[PDB]
């Protein structure tokens, strides 16, 4: 069962056993005892045994419960190796079977040390929070950082003490595309709530909750600065933010969101203000994902409206610029006759066929240059020959 | 008023009080099993270990929560009260009531005197001081 550690259920096993084995000696024991005849109780461990007042002189009446206890004291005794010689074997049939029930609980008293220290052996919470401090404290005094951050290094590791973490370096044994469908069941239902991503495709934002990244944040704490640089996009699942106060952040919000797509500095301090699990993105991995998804990103811009007309107006020119620069860096490639270079941008790239603001195909460079290796490629893709420029030529005309 | 559980008065009256813990902790069973009845010449004694530990019952009033969810801190009085009366509020001062007083003037009766072993509760508190000793 998993429920409960194995290692714990194993020492009680051999408790059990070894208490067992104490009951069933004491019962043994005492059958030794009413093997001899009546007449030679004397030569017994119980029937010659005398305590402070009482004689054990019968042996044979003495109130069983009253009986059974004695023997039973004699068995826990030996079995914890204590003795005390009050009670000991007299006769010869009982020193052999004393001999092989001490022997044997040797083995089994130095078997349940081993499986204790087992346990202890594979560490706790406090000890691997203990290594962790050794090392960061070493770190730190070595490069000298400031009184300041060295409060929050040591804040953070006192935060993942209590309230179990991911336990890291175990969850990498997953691999990716199993992990791909956790951070669906997890992260899903709190990004769909933010007003950014109203009406967006499935498709799109699917490709964000793959490469997200959860991180928490102690009160007090500062996130962003006014005029840093955003680097990174945040998504606010839970707790409490306060933006410098001119505005307090919600769950199910997003904030940064302005300066990753117009270019501006930060304009006001993000400050926590309550324990906080906050969902980050990097900035390169969200250009790429915006990119791809050409439709999403003006819905993107147009649900943020709702320096906002030069936004709008800078998102509507960067849809628009993009598909003309693309042909120039074609143009480039087939002009110095990069063979490889070109290879990258046709397969995952633009249209070849197309030409850019003055109207250059790149069969016209490559006939002006006398490439003819390139030529034979754009045959393959069947790039129409007879293309004109605004001058009137054809492709033909440069060779 | 309330006062944060850090301003090195707090902390200085927690260690002191444990100083009484180990006291009241190791001598509850010297007079539960040798003594019955605690005679008049440690009368004193008696009474004075529980100011003590009568002080902090209405002194644990005045603290920090910081509300194990959102660690900023509490400071509201009936989170405060709540919380302690959920807690640990009617062990402590059931371990705080003269007993030995009890015992002697009410027909003496074995059962009665039973309830000392209510008082090797606070052994806890030493406890506790060796878990921070680890961290």
């Amino acid at each position: 069962d998993i429920r409960i550690n194995y290692l714990f259920t194993r020492i009680v096993k051999l408790i059990f056993v070894e208490l067992y084995c104490t009951h069933t000696a004491a019962c043994i024991f005492y059958y030794l005892a009413t093997t001899l005849p009546a007449s030679q109780e004397g030569y017994t461990w119980i029937g010659s045994l005398k305590l402070g007042d009482y004689s054990y002189s019968k042996f044979r009446e003495i109130d069983l419960w009253t009986r059974y206890t004695t023997s039973m004291y004699f068995a826990v005794v030996t079995m914890a190796t204590v003795g005390y010689g009050d009670i000991h074997a007299v006769n010869m049939r009982e020193m052999i079977f004393a001999m092989v029930y001490i022997s044997f609980d040797m083995i089994l008293g130095a078997y349940l040390i081993g499986n204790m220290t087992a346990l202890i052996v594979k560490g706790s919470k406090t000890e691997r929070f203990r290594d962790k401090m050794a090392d960061i404290m070493r770190y730190m005094n070595r490069n000298k950082l400031g009184r300041n951050i060295r409060g929050q290094i040591t804040g953070h590791l006192r935060l993942q003490y209590e309230s179990s973490y991911t336990e890291a370096a175990v969850l990498q044994d997953i691999p990716v595309s199993i992990r791909a469908k956790i951070a669906q069941t997890l992260y899903l239902p709190y990004i769909e709530k933010v007003p950014l991503f109203r009406g967006c495709s499935s498709e799109f934002i699917n490709q964000i909750v793959i490469r997200l990244h959860e991180e928490f944040f102690l009160p007090g704490e500062v996130i962003m600065e006014q005029g840093s640089v955003v680097d990174q996009l945040y998504f606010v699942c839970h707790g409490v933010l306060e933006e410098i106060i001119v505005a307090v952040l919600q769950p199910d919000h997003s904030f940064g969101e302005i300066s990753i797509l117009c270019n501006i500095p930060q304009p006001y301090t993000v400050r926590v203000a309550e324990l906080c699990r906050i969902l980050r993105l990097d900035k390169q991995s969200f250009m790429n994902i915006l990119e791809i998804f050409f439709h999403d990103g003006r819905r993107i811009l147009n649900n943020l409206l709702e320096r906002i007309k030069q936004l709008e107006s800078d998102i509507t020119f960067h849809i628009s610029k993009q598909e003309a620069e693309l042909a120039l860096k074609l143009n480039s490639a087939a002009f110095y006759g990069d063979l490889y270079q070109l290879k990258s941008l046709i397969r995952a790239g633009g249209d070849p066929n197309k030409t850019d603001y003055d109207g250059r195909s790149p069969l016209h460079l490559a006939a002006s240059r006398g490439y003819e290796d390139i030529t034979l490629y754009l045959i393959q893709e069947s790039v129409d020959v007879n293309i004109k420029d605004k001058l009137g030529s054809t492709p033909l005309l440069e060779a | 008023s309330i006062v944060h559980p850090d301003n090195r008065w707090y902390k200085a009256w927690t260690m002191f009080i444990l100083i009484w813990a180990l006291y009241s902790s190791f001598f509850t069973p010297l007079e539960f099993g040798f003594f019955r009845g605690l005679p008049e010449n440690l009368f004193i004694l008696d009474i004075a270990g529980q100011i003590a530990f009568l002080v902090d019952i209405v002194l644990t009033f005045f603290v920090a929560y910081r509300d194990s969810r959102t660690y900023r801190m509490i400071y509201k009085r009936s989170s405060i009260a709540l919380r302690y009366l959920k807690s640990t509020f009617i062990i402590d001062l059931l371990a705080c009531m003269p007993w030995d007083i009890i015992y002697k003037a009410a027909g003496e009766k074995e059962e009665v005197r039973y309830l000392l072993l209510i008082r090797l509760y606070r052994v806890h508190r030493v406890i506790l001081f060796f878990h921070k000793m680890e961290k």
